[PDB]
């Protein structure tokens, strides 16, 4: 079902495309998986920490 | 011993008022990832461009207060204006005016038309006023900068996180270019998608500018503190304070030479005044007829 | 023995730093090393970055 | 003695006392940074001779 | 005096002059200013464009 | 708007036909853009 979402999405089914290292230009590689995660920050800040 | 071919633009797409494609004629190959991260480098980061710097809305001292009439708070209002593409003339600094009344949108059209700016995009929603006897007055500054500057970078007054680049994205296509002659060469395709405050060419020229500029060759305690201090470090009246800058005394050093006589003929110091000025330099320690010889040293 | 009691509530907004802890849902959590600019990060074919 | 929050504070300049109000509580909406006083405070001393 | 522009011109005399200002008030006005970066007395020369 | 350009100057002669030379002040993601740029133009041209 994620492959046809990929599909209508336009693929690669693995999930993984060709990437350009910002620095240089050159591709890396290998081709590497992308795609959005949900990420959350935690209570723990460096400021009340330090 | 073969010459080189210099890359000219030559082609300019726009797919819309915020998305170009620039092209270069000419180029060895090799060379187009080359200019391609150089010139994504420089747009990405260096450009310079407008944003609001700071915003005074009536009524509201802090953002994070909320006024009467208004759907969103200041905070999100502050966020909506950061999103203000504004094009400038020809100056590094402008105040803008908005005063709006009435229910529905408040968007940029409502900013009162300023002869130098230019709106990009008028439709941009700052407000929503729910009644019809709400309305809003702000004044929001308009500053030319570069990079990413925030806030916290540092009066009832409010403060917005800057965000001087015109250019959101930038990608490259390096294709092998016609032309029968050489065959080896290739085309640097630049695909923009800028705010619309700045047009494609000037951008890449301005992009080569700063590199070219970048690649410029490569070669190879006596006395008191207390007297450069302005006048307003002694905490005087404003009168006095008034007085003496129009007398030419901004500093502590400048104040301590004159004397009491000399102080009197001007026009506009009385003897209250003097009082003033003999106390508050007495309780630091200091007086008139200073003699400090040799004002000053750089 | 208490004339008066005064309580000030102040307000600060603190942004994303180098130090500070992220984390998702899957148990993937860690800290913030490097806070790398843009034309540095790694991008997709059509230019937009991770 | 009773302990006094006023706005005359020993060996403290205007700019310190710049955001605080007669009383001696800062005002609502100032920008305040470490250092910065939010109340004055004055308690009476056990004296010594200097 | 409706806006900050028309306070900051007044001086404390001529506010003490007025039929309904006090110095306890005057003092506030000072305070309150003082918190903002402004005084009283303040010359714009050129009120108003 | 001016842009902080090279001041002060090394160099570092590892051997008579070796040397390091350093530029001391650069504005962020200048390092990677001419050290590419660079690269790229003395591996090939």
């Amino acid at each position: 079902e994620i492959k046809e979402l990929l599909k209508l999405g336009d693929l690669p089914t693995s999930g993984q495309i060709r990437l350009y290292d910002g620095r240089t230009g050159e591709q890396f590689e290998r081709p590497v998986t992308v795609g959005y995660m949900y990420m959350l920050k935690l209570n723990h800040l460096v400021d009340d920490k330090m | 011993v073969t010459e080189f071919l210099k890359p000219r633009l030559v082609d300019i797409e726009q797919v819309s008022s915020t998305h170009a494609k620039v092209t270069l004629e000419p180029l060895e190959r090799g060379f187009g990832h080359t200019l391609g991260n150089a010139l994504r480098r420089i747009l990405l980061s260096s450009m310079p461009g407008c944003a609001v710097t700071e915003v005074e809305i009536d009524g509201v001292l802090h953002e994070y207060s909320t006024k009467e009439g208004v759907q969103e708070d200041i905070l999100e209002i502050l966020l909506n204006l950061k999103g203000l593409a504004v094009r400038v003339q020809g100056k590094d600094e402008v105040i803008l005016t908005l005063n709006k009344s009435g229910i529905g949108p408040v968007t940029a059209a409502d900013i009162t038309h300023d002869g130098d700016v230019e709106i990009v995009k008028p439709q941009h929603v700052i407000c929503h006023l729910t009644d019809e006897n709400a309305s809003i007055s702000m004044r929001i500054k308009v500053q030319r900068g570069r990079g990413y500057v925030p806030a916290s970078t540092r009066i009832g007054r409010l403060l917005v996180d800057a965000c001087y680049s015109p250019v959101e994205r930038i990608a490259y296509n390096v294709e092998a270019a016609r032309v029968e002659q050489r065959t080896d060469l290739d085309k640097l395709v630049i695909e923009m998608e800028t705010n619309g405050t700045i047009d494609p060419e000037e951008a890449i020229r301005r992009a080569a500018t700063i590199l070219a500029e970048q690649l410029e060759a490569f070669v190879d305690p006596e006395f008191d503190p207390i007297l450069l201090r302005p006048v307003d470090d002694l905490e005087l009246t404003v009168r006095s304070a008034n007085c003496l800058k129009a007398e030419a005394i901004h500093y502590i050093g400048d104040l301590v030479q004159r004397t009491e006589v000399e102080l009197l003929k001007t026009p506009n110091l009385g003897k209250k005044s003097l009082t003033e000025i003999k106390d508050v330099l007495a309780s630091r320690g200091l007086s008139l007829g200073m003699r400090l010889e040799n004002w000053p040293p750089a | 023995g208490v004339l008066k009691i005064v309580k000030v509530y102040l307000a600060v907004k603190r942004r994303i730093q180098p130090g500070d802890k992220m984390a998702g849902r899957h148990g993937n959590k860690g800290v913030i090393s490097k806070i790398n600019p843009i034309e540095d990060m790694p991008y997709d074919e059509n230019g937009t970055p991770v | 003695g009773p302990e006094e929050i006023t706005a005359d504070i020993p060996n403290v300049g205007e700019a310190a006392l710049s955001k605080l109000d007669e009383s001696g509580i800062v005002y609502i909406g100032a920008e305040v940074t470490g250092g910065d006083i939010l109340v004055g405070k004055v308690t009476p001393k056990g004296e010594t001779q200097l």
